[PDB]
């Protein structure tokens, strides 16, 4: 019954609810694939679960799980195959935590201009999260790595309706697997996995794009070559330069997979055309990298002519959304608002967009014209 | 037991049309997704667009879709969406 509007060309979507879910934006139905309300992310720092978005790119996901009996394999170049309960993952290892950012490589696709096939996603294919599990490093070393492993390739429970189509399966480098931050995922939010966030357990890659993050995960295995699957080799490509872009409508010449966020912020109290009362103006938003930590966040009220320093909110690690404030003085009449975030390494956005073939990686700074009164 | 999840009704359908392509990417376009994917694309992207991502289904996911009911479809999906 209800619908939205994404603010982009053919941008009405239903709102769709499904078990453990508010109601959400649906995008496709099979396999779901469901979007964030904006004002969500004005709702604290860390997303609902109930919220939080999903993404899947096939249409056989698991519909029923026993979770006494599901395994996680790890096999491969290891001395010692494992077979692991969940009971084992949660009683065996050391368990950590890390409040992280999930976002989906095409968040923000339906802005692209010109736009671009895939996922016509606005802004809502992303959440924060405290992700608890056990370091994939602890396992690793538990099987015992041989020399010469050089990947780690990474298999979920859903599959393709026609086995003819790739199944879906990452890679990470075998020293980013080991690095002790790439967890084994049980627990979000201090509950057990939403279905459609990968219950039973998920792979969570801090501050990489969410395709690396993958769900229901049962099948791991260290290889000693490049893994050359369909959704490592084909799909998720990059152009291999600084801006991770080309001309619009060209191809690149070399791509990359894709691999860390770039710097990103928005202000989420306010969207366009608010009414805000003139003189001083309470604003309030989020800002997120690749884990390097946000040093500044700048704000404007003219378009960018002039900035403001926002306050940085007390933070909850350095892959969690950073919240920040700033309160700025409007005159009476219209004002173009925009945020403009950078991290400890250098890394901001640009002011104008840039472009890609597959719309991935969008971070241009936002701009939300308000009206004071 | 088991725990499980249940999905609700899938409602998505594709804009009816005179053209022939219309019945043949209802016949071939639904089998391995909803069309709902189809309904979200960017509108009027015309006909190169849409040929790519009827070529790009047969080529590389492999629906199994004849060279006449590629070109029907994707002839549809130009002039429809
Ligand atoms: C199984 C062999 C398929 C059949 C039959 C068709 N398509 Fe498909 N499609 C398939 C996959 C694995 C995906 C990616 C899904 C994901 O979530 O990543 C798609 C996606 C699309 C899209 C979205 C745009 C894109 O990613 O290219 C569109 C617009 C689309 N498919 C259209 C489409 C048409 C017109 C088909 C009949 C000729 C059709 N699909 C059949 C796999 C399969
Ligand atoms: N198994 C699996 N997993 C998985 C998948 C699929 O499909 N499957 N997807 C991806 C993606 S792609 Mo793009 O780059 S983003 C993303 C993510 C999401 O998450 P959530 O759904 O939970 O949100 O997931 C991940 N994982």
């Amino acid at each position: 019954a209800d619908t939205v509007t994404l603010p982009f060309a053919n941008g009405e979507r239903p709102l769709v609810m499904y078990p453990g879910k508010r109601p959400l934006i649906g995008l496709t139905a099979r396999p779901p694939q469901l979007e964030t309300p904006f004002s969500v992310f004005d709702e604290g720092l860390i997303t609902p679960n109930d919220a939080f978005f999903v993404r899947y790119h096939l249409a056989g996901i698991p519909l029923e799980i026993d979770p006494d009996a599901f395994r996680l394999e790890i096999k491969g170049k290891v001395g010692t195959p494992l077979s692991l309960s969940l009971q084992d993952l949660k009683n065996d290892f050391p368990a950590s935590e890390v409040v992280a950012v999930n976002q989906c490589s095409g968040n923000s696709r339906g802005f692209v201009e010109p736009r671009v096939g895939g996922g016509q996603l606005a802004n809502g294919a992303m959440g924060n999260a405290r992700w608890r599990g056990v370091p994939l490093k602890a396992v690793l070393e538990k099987a015992g790595v041989q020399a010469g492993a050089k990947q780690v390739t990474f298999g979920g429970l859903d599959g393709p309706v026609i086995p003819e189509t790739p199944d879906f399966v990452k890679a990470l480098s075998i020293d980013h697997a080991t690095d002790g931050e790439v967890m084994l995922a049980y627990s979000m939010n201090g509950a057990d996995l939403p279905w459609l966030n990968g219950y039973p357990l998920r792979l969570v890659v801090p501050g990489y794009y969410g395709t690396y993050w993958v769900k229901h995960l049962n099948e791991i295995t260290v290889i000693d070559k490049e893994f050359d699957g369909f959704w490592m080799k084909t799909a998720f490509r990059i152009p291999d330069n600084a801006c991770a872009c080309t001309e619009p409508g060209k191809a690149p010449t070399a791509t990359i997979p894709i691999n860390r966020f770039d710097v990103r912020s928005f202000i989420t109290n306010v969207e366009n055309g608010a009414s805000v009362k003139a003189g001083e103006v309470p604003l309030r938003g989020i800002a997120f990298d690749g884990g390097y930590g946000i040093t500044q966040v700048s704000v404007s009220a003219d378009a960018g002519k002039s900035w403001t320093n926002a306050t940085l909110d007390p933070g909850l690690g350095k892959y969690s959304f950073r919240g920040w404030k700033a309160v700025l003085p409007l005159t009476k009449g219209d004002h173009v608002l925009m945020c403009r975030a950078t991290n400890a390494r250098g890394e901001t956005q640009p002011m104008q967009a840039t472009w890609n073939p597959a719309g991935y990686m969008r971070n241009v700074v936002e701009a939300t014209r308000v009206i004071a009164a | 037991a088991p725990l499980t999840y249940e999905l609700p009704d899938e409602t998505a359908q594709l804009k009816p049309a005179p053209q022939p392509g219309f019945e043949a990417a209802q016949n071939n376009c639904a089998a391995c997704h909803s069309v709902d994917y189809i309904n979200t694309q960017p509108p009027g992207k015309g006909q190169a667009f849409w040929d790519a991502e009827v070529q790009k289904m047969i080529k590389v996911y492999h629906a199994p879709v004849d060279e006449a009911d590629a070109k029907a479809i994707a002839d549809y999906l130009a002039k429809t969406y």
